[PDB]
């Protein structure tokens, strides 16, 4: 999922 | 206090989260996230709308609490001005890197922020008069976070070409401005 900055 | 800057920014992203939990992180995402198709190309808001978007509170309660702090002490010390650009070309870059790795399917404040964290420390460093600088203390917090991202110490899946490009930006506009 989803990749946090 | 926070000035209208950082102010608003804060705001913008506790009410992007709401929506998050409401509608869902994929609604949100079809409507903020960096163009993911070329029919969205135009839809000029997306190349900076990640940065607005957070998927855990403990991402945005660390984004929002460094924003917080050195963006307030930009502002203060730079004006809105400064703060303004800083957050735009931190955004749009981090973002291009990032997808240009990864794909479009990232969000955070977190390219901001390591601008934010690059600027306010190679700025104090190459030109005091300034009369902004990052702490000592705060050097060695935001090393510890930065080291983290890279080696994947959170137990989440790193936006690690927007954690790049952002800390490049902060450093290089903080190198532009001491001249
Ligand atoms: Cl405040």
């Amino acid at each position: 999922r989803v990749r946090h900055a | 206090r926070a000035g209208p800057v950082t102010w608003v920014m804060m705001i913008a992203c506790v009410v992007v989260f709401i929506a998050m939990q409401i509608l869902g992180d994929q609604e949100v995402m079809l409507w903020l996230a960096w163009p993911f198709d070329p029919t969205l190309k135009f839809e000029f808001w997306r190349y900076f709308t990640h940065a607005l978007m957070h998927f855990s509170l403990m991402h945005i309660l660390f984004n929002l609490l460094w924003w917080w702090y050195l963006g307030g002490a930009v502002e203060k010390r730079l004006g809105s001005g400064k703060l303004i650009v800083i957050t735009l070309i931190s955004a749009l870059l981090s973002g291009y890197v990032q997808q240009k790795f990864s794909g479009p399917w990232f969000g955070g404040l977190s390219g901001v922020v390591y601008a934010l964290m690059g600027y306010v420390w190679l700025r104090g460093e190459r030109d005091p008069q300034s009369g902004i600088y990052l702490q000592r203390g705060l050097i060695i917090f935001a090393l510890i976070w930065i080291v983290a991202g890279w080696f994947d110490l959170f137990g989440m899946s790193m936006a690690n070409g927007a954690h790049i490009a952002g800390l490049a930006v902060g450093l290089a506009m903080a190198f532009v401005d001491s001249l």
